[PDB]
RNA sequence: CCCACAGCCCCCGCCGCGGAGCCGAGGGCAAGCUGGUGCCAGCAGCCGCGGUAAUUCCAGCUCGGCGAGCGUCGCGCGGCGCUGCUGCAGUUGAAACGCCCGUAGUUGGCCCCCCGCCGCCACGAGGAAACGGGAGCGCUCCAGGCAGGCCCGUUGGAC
RNA sequence: CCCGCCGGCCGCCCAGGGAAACCGGGAGGCUCCGGGCUCUGGGGGGAGUAUGGCCGCAAGGCUGAAACUUGAAGGCAUUG
């Protein structure tokens, strides 16, 4: 009936002990419950899209067995993006599984300024690259008002991630959607793990949490 | 590493590129000179010729014609696409012949045909198939 | 055997569309202000 | 045969940092290496180093403190016009905010920011960030 | 040769590299509806102008603040933008220029100033009135819908003193 | 009014013709309803359709794109990091000479504190304009042109 | 005997890399894409063919096209 947490993190979240999702990301805790992300997003701010739907067959003694694989992304257009996949005998359940998996894994996207620092960040912090299969992606900071220079599929990810200006370069067999989306996702995921001199400041740890 | 990278090695790079750029089929076909001589159209957009005979996994016979170019005197076949246009072409009628979409190569399921018929007696085939004009003068 | 063997209704005399920019204005009220989807056979059954 | 001492030194340094060591050894002790290391130290990437004499290409020891991500050389020293630097900056470094490109000029070894300030150019040695 | 051979000429607009793209079509139609635009060449002209402004701003921004060329070109560009009214008076930094959009260009059209003065019932009504020659920009009647009005003349756009 | 004469633009009075086509609707690629024909006729740049619902041929309706322009043919650039200096690949996909010596050629460890020479960087002179960039000027705007106002830097045409 | 150094021949393997099989005494330090030198390749056939040149007693070797044709040929791996 109601959401009975099955994890310590879920229980703490049900209680109002934790106040922000950034309070979770800072310690790299794995997420297993989909109820945790709606609690921080009660109004369903997160978007959703279905990138592709393909049919996969398996040869058997009698004819063929078919199945469906789907890819889904979600984001609130403000520094949060997630990618997930699902496979099932029927399209709808595959889509539900893909959406659940995409919601489950989510990462923050760091943003920065091109030259002049005025107002909110408008592009990626610096150069970012990702690799999945044969596909490679490069993200280059751009000036304000430049739009998104990329293919329709990648631009959808960058829009759902909350970016406005960026140049992109692609390599490999880009017609394989899964690997392109995975490469861009990995590049975005790497954003917050890249040291920059402003973060050289030496901070002492905190015993709490 | 593999390639030369010294500060005084531009000559070798130029020579290597000059030699190796002849390996591309497109560059060869465009800059070698054989195709231009072997092409009965000699680099022209389209040609004016004289028809001399009508002939024609899919199993549909396509209607074409044998033609001789006025300026060249070599023989080729050009295929009349639009329906009902076989009757609009009569033996020994001046025609203007162009090419298909793929320069040089054959197009579609048609074997041994690489051109098109677009005018007869000076009237566009499209203008006649839609009844805009008429060939009462021939 | 005879080519063109496969190759009558009187045209329905109805007013021309409003050309110029009014055509754009006609589309603007077509879908947004006026109820839409489009392409079903049953939809034409409603139209008839 | 050995040619570019600076390249070998930088590669060794990066490999050592990758596994998070603290001290490295580099056989060559050229002046250019010394100026490169001085610039790195002043900018805050490698802290301290010492040169160990032996009459036969002295050795040098350096300390690591993380921070450094990449550092390389340009094997054929190009010529960089004072007014033609933004293209190299964009092509080589991750962002225009941070990073240092080393140029050797008639005025000594300096960084691309300093040369841009003095509106002069020269030859490029390497980079780091 | 004839003297007519030395008369210069150039195009003034660009076409999108990808034509069939649904969001672009919808946005262009929406902009036409809010500005009553005839065809899509006007949006292309606007994008051309915006691209020129942005490229100039970029080139000036790469240079040092105390560069004589930077000072000269930025001052000229700022003066032109302000006199046109596209950029606000309170802004005088080249950085703000990169944030300009074609909508600011549209707002300074003759139809725009006509409508926001409440002188016309609508953009279409404004255009039809402009054609009939009932409007006296400054002291001179103008029948060009796309005529752009500067700040110093916005208060001076009136009805033609000769119109019925 | 202008014009060597005439036109033409523009100004003035009278009467007052409101007209859109070229492509396409399976994917690339934005855009769907009946009647025919039956691997025939035909479409199709590629995949493909048509052997009785033909979502692709032939017609009607409907719909989409651009627009006084639209479509077709050939060439060049881009697409192309499929000519790769920036910036390709070389175990198995196409590709390391059977091995050694070796000349032209290319490449060459470290070190001297100030001299001369070469390259190198910056500045400068000198030398055609147009084109291109670009300061200023409301040809009704614009494509353009170097004008123009009154009390103009010596009005200006800088660079 | 066991503790080391140099050089050589081998096996397994953490990272890392790669389409993968796998390599790991590199096939690592590379789209974060610059140590030096040399050679080779640019969809598949026609074809290592024709015509010339050189070498060789000969068999043959080195060098080495075009017209024309064609929409796939190939690599590693998965289920039957
Ligand atoms: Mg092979
Ligand atoms: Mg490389
Ligand atoms: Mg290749
Ligand atoms: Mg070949």
């Amino acid at each position: 009936e109601e959401w009975h947490p099955s994890t310590k993190l879920g229980r703490l979240v049900k209680a109002g002990k934790i106040e922000s999702l950034y309070d979770i990301f800072k310690y790299s805790l794995p997420i297993k419950e989909t109820e945790i992300i709606d609690y921080f997003f009660p109004k369903s701010e997160l978007a959703e899209e279905v990138c592709n739907i393909m049919s996969v067959q398996k040869q058997t003694t009698a004819g063929q067995r078919t199945r469906f694989r789907a890819h889904v992304i979600v984001g609130n257009r403000d520094g949060f993006i997630g990618y997930g996949a699902g496979v099932s005998k029927e399209v709808a359940n595959a889509i539900k599984k893909a959406a659940k998996n995409a919601r489950l894994n989510i990462v923050p996207v760091r943003r920065g300024f091109w030259g002049g620092k005025l107002g909110d960040p408008h592009t990626v912090s610096s150069k970012l690259s990702g690799k999945c299969g044969s596909v490679r992606v490069r993200l280059i900071p751009a000036p304000r008002g430049a739009g998104i220079v990329a293919s329709p599929t990648v631009a959808k990810v960058l829009e759902f991630a909350g970016v406005s200006d960026v140049f992109t370069r692609q390599s490999g067999h880009s017609r394989t959607l899964m690997n392109s989306v995975g490469a861009v996702y990995n590049a975005l995921k790497s954003s917050y793990s890249i040291l920059t001199p402003d973060l050289w400041k030496k901070e002492q740890l905190d015993h709490v949490q | 590493m593999s390639k030369t990278s010294g500060l005084y090695t531009a000559r070798k790079l130029r020579t290597v590129r000059r030699v190796n750029r002849w390996a591309d089929k497109k560059y060869r076909k465009a800059h070698l000179g054989t195709w231009l001589k072997a092409n009965p159209l000699e680099g022209a957009c389209m040609a004016r010729g004289i028809v001399t005979q009508k002939i024609g996994p899919n199993s549909a016979v396509r209607k074409a014609v044998r033609v001789q170019l006025t300026k060249n005197s070599k023989k080729i076949t050009a295929f009349v696409p639009r329906d009902g246009s076989i009757t609009y072409i009569d033996n020994n009628d001046e025609v203007l012949v162009a090419g298909f979409g793929r320069a040089g190569r054959a197009v579609g399921d048609i074997p041994g045909c690489r051109f098109k018929v677009i005018k007869v007696a000076g009237i566009g085939l499209l203008a006649l198939f839609l009844r805009k004009r008429e060939k009462r003068a021939r | 055997t005879s080519a063109g063997k496969v190759r009558k209704k009187e045209k329905k005399e109805k007013p021309r569309p409003p050309r110029g920019r009014a055509y754009k204005r006609l589309l603007y009220n077509k879908n947004f202000v006026d109820d839409t989807r489009l392409g079903p056979n049953n939809l034409l059954i409603r139209q008839k | 045969v050995r040619i570019n001492v600076l390249r070998d030194a930088l590669k060794s340094i990066c490999n050592a940092q990758r596994i998070g060591k603290k001290q490295v050894i580099v056989r060559p002790s050229s002046k250019v290496i010394i100026e490169f290391l001085q610039l790195m130290q002043k900018n805050g990437y490698i802290s301290d180093f010492a040169v160990v004499d032996n009459h036969r290409s002295n050795r040098i020891v350096v300390n690591l403190i993380g921070r450094l991500n990449k550092a390389g050389v340009i094997s054929p020293r190009f010529d960089i016009p004072a007014n033609d630097i933004e293209k190299w900056v964009v092509n080589l470094l991750p962002s225009r905010l941070f990073g240092h490109i080393i140029l050797t000029t008639s005025q000594g070894i300096m960084d691309h920011i300093e040369a841009q300030h003095r509106q002069i150019g020269g030859k490029v040695i390497g980079y780091f960030y | 040769p004839r003297i007519s051979r030395h008369r210069n000429s150039s195009k003034t607009y660009s076409t999108p590299k990808k034509p069939f793209t649904k969001p672009r079509l919808d946005a262009e139609l929406k902009l036409c509806g809010e500005y009553g635009l005839k065809c899509k060449r006007e949006i292309y002209r606007a994008r051309y102008m915006l691209a020129k402004i942005r490229r100039t701003a970029r080139n000036l921004l790469t240079l040092d603040e105390n560069d004589i060329k930077r000072r000269f070109e930025g001052a000229a560009l700022l003066r032109r933008l302000h006199m046109l009214g596209i950029l606000d008076e309170e802004k005088d930094q080249l950085d703000y220029v990169l944030g300009l959009r074609i909508e600011d260009i549209f707002k300074r059209r003759l139809q725009s100033v006509i409508v926001e003065s409440k002188l016309a019932k609508s953009v279409h009504h404004a255009r039809n009135m402009i054609k009939a020659r009932h409007i006296s920009v400054g002291g001179q009647i103008v029948n060009i819908p796309s005529y752009m009005v500067r700040i110093s003349n916005t208060s001076r756009v009136a009805i033609a003193d000769t119109s019925s």
